[PDB]
């Protein structure tokens, strides 16, 4: 059945599961030809996939190459992300494997579904919710390997930092979608909120900065101001 | 000409004959059916007046034995039956036929609804999907569920049809998932014609058959049979030509028969809209979509 708000803890339990985007898979810039026309250039992608427990996240970058000849772009995109994320399961050890793997997209259910038929004891589940996972490209180091790429790469993160030591898995996500939401709603407000000060460095190996706890809460308070603020900008409030 | 001759009648009951029913007060005179066409398989059907639930019915052929109705009191049906013993039926047959106690089967000359409904329908292979083997006739009724519908209680009372399921591995080749899903010629030619089947006429007589027991029984398990034996054909890029030539005949007369007030329970709107509208072979079943639109526009 589907995940929503009533459903939410399930996340953060102790059943291995993943949460799959495929929302920038295939992404183009569109575009004035000589002769006036349109056409697209596609751009590299990537697919989302996240273990909400552990912060843990598989990038799979999605070089433009994969899309050369092909029809139908955006319907190969969710079978490339099914094909990719099967692929994905079936390189882990079974006590690895995800139970549950939750779409953000139901046009992702069927493809996952048919390349997943080896798999009948994972369940393969779409969500209520309203996830921003799409703004992952608004995080500068994701951005930049998946634009870097030059062949296909899985790239591995984990998207909490090191949050975890503090805090537990509901609340560091918590802290994403927040962090996530803000950045797609006015990605440029979001993100000269994490500078507001800059001796709070993002180390080598971090993507976000190096907050305490009470400087967190200042930035998390930011955030929320952001997206309520967007949202009378936009609604007139 | 064959005859199903009756014992009796001692419950009112409605009595169909293929496409024909025909009312039977409580133990009024009636002794049967006579000039019912022989080459063709036939189903004889039952509603009680008393309780309009449970359609149940016969599959059988008279080519393959004499066979007559008796009502049974202590399972309270009326049952078909063998007579061995042919000068006995013969003449209990003559008997009945000359006290004209028997309603004929009342076909028009140049009506070949019923030949176009059966074409390919073989009682042999009724007998293997309703598994019954010490009889030549087959037992079917509203109620009975479908060996897929036994998977998601009793297999002896099962239909036992082919089981067709587009998110399965039989469906689909590894390495040709997207393709094997969107385009299921694989499915049809090499799993079900060429594997299962043998044959597109086997298939068509298994997609008749579950037609016919959805009409007749209401039994909701063939109705998803035959709608998925339409979707698999429209849903495949690479038919045979013939096929789709029969398949648009097929189910021209299919929908002409229905009841024109069963459409809203029999008809799944997704598949038909699918297969007229979207599938494949949208363009290929001409006679069936001018029938549907002039008949069913709302389903549409
Ligand atoms: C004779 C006897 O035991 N009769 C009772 C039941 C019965 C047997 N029947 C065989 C052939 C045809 C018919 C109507 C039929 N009725």
């Amino acid at each position: 059945g589907a995940m929503n708000s009533s459903n939410y803890a399930e996340l953060f339990n102790n059943d291995i599961k993943l949460f799959v985007d495929d929302t920038n898979v295939y992404r183009v810039t569109v575009h004035k030809t000589f002769e006036g026309n349109v056409a697209t250039k596609a751009i590299n992608g990537c697919i989302f996939t996240l273990n909400p427990k552990t912060g843990h996240l598989f990038l799979k970058i999605i070089h433009t190459s994969v899309w050369a000849g092909q029809k139908r772009l955006s319907q190969l995109a969710k079978w490339k992300t099914a094909e990719e994320v099967s692929a994905l399961v079936r390189s882990l050890p079974k006590e690895e494997q995800p139970k549950q793997i939750i779409v953000t997209r139901k046009a992702m259910l069927d493809p996952l579904e048919v390349h997943m038929l080896d798999f009948p004891n994972i369940a393969i589940r779409p969500t209520e919710l309203r996830l921003p996972f799409s703004a992952a490209m608004s995080i500068d180091k994701l951005s930049d390997v998946v634009m870097k790429a030059t062949e296909p790469q899985m790239v591995l993160f984990n998207i909490y930092d090191d949050w975890l030591d503090r805090i537990s898995s509901y609340t560091a996500f918590s802290r994403l979608t927040l962090l996530l939401r803000a950045l797609k709603t006015n990605e440029e407000s979001a993100k000269m909120i994490l500078l507001s000060d800059p001796t709070i460095t993002i180390k080598s190996y971090h993507l976000w900065p190096s907050f305490t706890d009470e400087q967190w809460i200042t930035i998390e308070s930011q955030m929320r101001d952001l997206i309520l603020t967007e949202y009378g900008r936009k609604y007139n409030v | 000409m064959n005859t199903v001759p009756f014992t009796s009648a001692p419950i009112e009951v409605t009595i169909g004959i293929d496409q024909y029913s025909f009312n039977v007060k409580e133990n009024q005179p009636f002794h049967g059916i006579k000039d019912i066409p022989i080459g063709h398989v036939h189903v004889i059907h039952f509603q009680h007046a008393d309780n309009s639930s449970m359609r149940y019915g016969y599959w059988f052929d008279c080519r393959m034995g004499n066979f007559y109705i008796q009502y049974d009191p202590k399972d309270g049906l009326y049952k078909m039956m063998e007579e061995r013993d042919g000068a006995k039926f013969e003449n209990i047959v003559h008997n009945f036929k000359e006290r004209q106690m028997m309603v004929s089967y009342p076909k028009i000359d140049e009506d070949d609804t019923w030949y176009n409904l059966t074409e390919f329908v073989q009682m042999d292979k009724i007998r293997k999907i309703v598994r019954k083997d010490e009889n030549q006739f087959s037992y079917v009724d509203s109620s009975m569920t479908t060996v897929q519908e036994n998977e998601l209680s009793d297999p002896a009372h099962s239909l036992n049809y082919t089981v067709i399921n587009f998110k399965s591995r039989e469906a689909i080749r590894p390495g040709h998932e997207m393709e094997d899903f969107l385009d299921k010629s694989y499915y049809l030619n090499t799993v079900m014609l060429q594997g299962i089947f043998k044959n597109s006429s086997n298939y068509f007589g298994e997609l008749q058959f579950a037609f016919l027991n959805a009409m007749f029984f209401g039994n909701y398990g063939s109705s998803l049979q035959w709608h998925a034996m339409i979707e698999l054909i429209c849903s495949s890029a690479t038919v045979p030509k013939h096929m789709l030539d029969k398949l648009d005949e097929i189910l021209y007369y299919q929908i002409k028969t229905l009841p024109e007030q069963y459409s809203d329970i029999l008809l799944n709107e997704r598949v038909w809209n699918i297969c007229l509208y979207s599938s494949f072979q949208k363009n290929s079943l001409h006679n069936t979509e001018k029938i549907m639109e002039n008949k069913y526009p709302e389903l549409l």
